[PDB]
């Protein structure tokens, strides 16, 4: 059915053997799936809940939780804008707007390419230096839309 | 050189030169700098120590928590070791608080410094596991301390025996995937288990029954960070820094309408005005200071900015957040984003909780497009007060608490609303 490849199932297992019992292993598992598919695909509960040694239905509670993981839109980049309250005050609504002259999308929206995704999330812990967007693990202050421009000419 | 994703440069100043001491710098600080500065020599220095000495110095030292409630830190210490063992040791990292990013800048730039205090705390309770939990928002740290980790094994300070003193550690670190209830101690060991983050009732404290069921203690990256400083000078040094009754370095994280934003290592008789004018180099554009939202906790009026930065009765207390809000900011628009935080964070356990946090915003939303009915008002002003019922953590406590400050602070500008 499906099966993980050899390169991933690896680093799975690197996870699970890392800690002293598997189950502390759910949330690094589920950010190396999302890594390499660029979202959570659906049918990798399955197979992940057996390695894990956990019921399906607790994995998937799981997944349901934590934001940070996505069933539905596959994506190479996900830029996560912060929305809280400093990056607000600060111009998180000029970030999105050249997000929007540049990419063309809004937040909760993939470019059809399937390139780039834009995430809405709380406040990112960078707020002396918002307004702040994450492009993958990546970090940065918004200044302008020519600045955004030459950082997103950067993920290919 | 090893290279990490790209993390904004925080600016970090210091009158204290201790937590900060190498963190003020926008860079990792490695093995080699970290022991050239005489770093893990505390460690080499609580070793040959008992546990119980060293609990009773950082007693001595009144450490009190960081992570915002002020717990003594050696008198948690002393809880946990009453229980029979084995014991666990949890740096909580998981800092998600708007306003919030100082943790993360001792993480990056300093992670020995942490390490090291994980281990001195480690081996005065007995553990011989330990965990940082760090946001998964924060992949640069957790990439930093997995590298800082190894080389503190590879120059022995983790393993088997370290230095020869029969004390063994291993330390792992977990990574959060998107809720601020992680931070919440119960909801973080939960999260540990591989579980949703879901707070358990207290007591029991973890102390006394956490992970795996057994005694643990969570203490915050920046109370842990000053284990080093208190074995290396002694209680009695570190007790003469700052005031008397608040004792130790405080890190202030000041954003917002500010000239110089960033992470600021005060003594805790600062004021408020102090930090924003004196040290954050004032407002932009000098305009005049509206509000301080003390991260999403409390809302300060321009009338109280001469309080001091301690857990006074009359203090700031907290965790120091000074988000500042000019004249020209909608106080009734900057309350509806707080509104937000608490609607995506609550876990759900608790009703009032998990509807309160919802309809605040829902209806607080309603309110600032102008299209509340007269119910939805008053319905909204119910619900802001009838959050906390049968809530079993903090959130549910204080999710109401900045918006009704701004209520009664600025009530001449909701009226603008009605
Ligand atoms: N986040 C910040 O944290 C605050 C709330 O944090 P909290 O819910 O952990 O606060 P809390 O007062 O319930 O506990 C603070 C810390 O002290 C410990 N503690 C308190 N009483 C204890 C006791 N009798 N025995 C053993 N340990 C004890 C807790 O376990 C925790 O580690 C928020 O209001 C905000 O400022
Ligand atoms: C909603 C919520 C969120 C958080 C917390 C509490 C609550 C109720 N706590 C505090 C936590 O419960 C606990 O006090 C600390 O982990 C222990 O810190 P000390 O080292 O004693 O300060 C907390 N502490 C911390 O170190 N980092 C954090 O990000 C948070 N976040
Ligand atoms: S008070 Fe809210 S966040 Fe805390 S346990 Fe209850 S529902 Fe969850
Ligand atoms: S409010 Fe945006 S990073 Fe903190
Ligand atoms: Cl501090
Ligand atoms: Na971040
Ligand atoms: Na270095
Ligand atoms: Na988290
Ligand atoms: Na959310
Ligand atoms: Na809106
Ligand atoms: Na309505």
């Amino acid at each position: 059915e499906f099966e993980f490849p050899e390169e991933l199932k690896t680093k799975l297992q690197e996870h699970i053997n890392y800690f002293p019992k598997k189950r502390q292993a759910i949330l690094l598992c589920l950010h190396e799936i999302q890594n390499y598919y660029g979202y959570i695909p659906p049918e990798s509960l399955k197979p992940l809940a057996d390695m894990l040694e956990l019921p399906l239905n607790h994995v998937e509670g799981v997944v349901a939780f934590y934001d940070m993981f996505d069933r539905e839109d596959k994506a190479k980049y996900r830029i996560r804008v912060c929305v809280s309250i400093v990056c607000h005050l600060m111009g998180t609504n000029k970030l999105l707007k050249a997000l929007e002259n540049i990419l063309g999308i809004k937040p909760g929206e993939v470019t059809p390419d399937g390139k780039f995704k834009i995430v809405p999330v709380q406040c990112l812990g960078a707020c002396s230096e918002a307004p702040v967007f994450m492009v993958n693990d990546d970090e940065y202050k918004f200044e302008s839309e020519v600045q955004l421009n030459e950082i997103l000419s950067r993920y290919t | 050189m090893r290279s990490y994703p790209a993390i904004p440069r925080i600016y970090a100043e210091t009158t204290l030169n201790m937590l900060l001491k190498r963190a003020k710098k926008p860079r990792v600080h490695s093995i080699d700098e970290y022991l050239k500065d005489g770093g893990y020599q505390a460690l080499e220095k609580a070793l040959n120590m008992s546990p119980e000495e060293i609990i009773d110095w950082v007693d001595k030292s009144t450490l009190r928590g960081r992570g915002g409630a002020g717990f003594p830190t050696g008198k948690k210490w002393k809880f946990a070791v009453q229980n029979p063992g084995p014991r666990y040791f949890i740096c909580n990292a998981d800092e998600s608080e708007p306003g919030t990013f100082k943790d993360r800048i001792i993480i990056e730039r300093d992670p020995h410094l942490l390490i090291e205090g994980i281990i001195i705390s480690s081996y005065a309770i007995g553990a011989n596991e330990a965990y940082i939990y760090i946001r998964g928002e924060y992949p640069a740290g957790y990439y930093i301390l997995r590298d800082a980790i190894e080389e503190a094994k590879k120059k022995g300070f983790l393993g088997k025996n370290i230095l020869g003193s029969g004390f063994d550690l291993e330390i792992y670190v977990a990574r959060g995937a998107g809720a601020y209830i992680c931070g919440e101690e119960t909801a973080l060991i939960e999260s540990l288990e591989g579980k949703r983050g879901h707070p358990r009732l207290k007591p029991p404290y973890p102390v006394q029954k956490g992970l795996w069921g057994k005694p643990t203690v969570v203490n915050n990256v920046k109370t842990i960070a000053n284990v080093p400083f208190i074995i290396s000078m002694g209680w009695e040094e570190y007790r003469y820094i700052g005031p008397s009754d608040y004792a130790g370095p405080k890190l202030f994280p000041v954003s917002g309408k500010v000239k110089k934003p960033g992470v600021y290592e005060l003594p805790m008789n600062t004021t408020l005005r102090e930090v924003i004018f004196k040290y954050a180099g004032g407002t932009l554009g000098n305009k005049k200071v509206k509000a301080v939202f003390s991260g999403a906790l409390d809302c300060f009026s321009s009338e109280e900015l001469d309080i001091p930065m301690d857990y006074s009765p009359l203090g700031f207390g907290g965790t120091g957040t000074v988000i500042v809000l000019t004249e020209e900011d909608d106080i009734v628009e900057a309350a509806l984003k707080i509104a937000e935080f608490y609607e995506h964070e609550t876990c759900g356990q608790c009703t009032p909780c998990r509807v309160g946090c919802y309809e605040q915003a829902n209806l607080l939303e309603k309110i600032y497009k102008g299209e509340a009915t007269e119910q939805d008002w008053e319905g909204f002003d119910f619900v802001n007060r009838n959050i906390q019922p049968t809530s079993i953590c903090g959130l549910g406590a204080v999710a109401g608490r900045l918006i009704r400050q701004t209520l009664e602070k600025f009530p001449e500008e909701w009226e603008k609303y009605r």
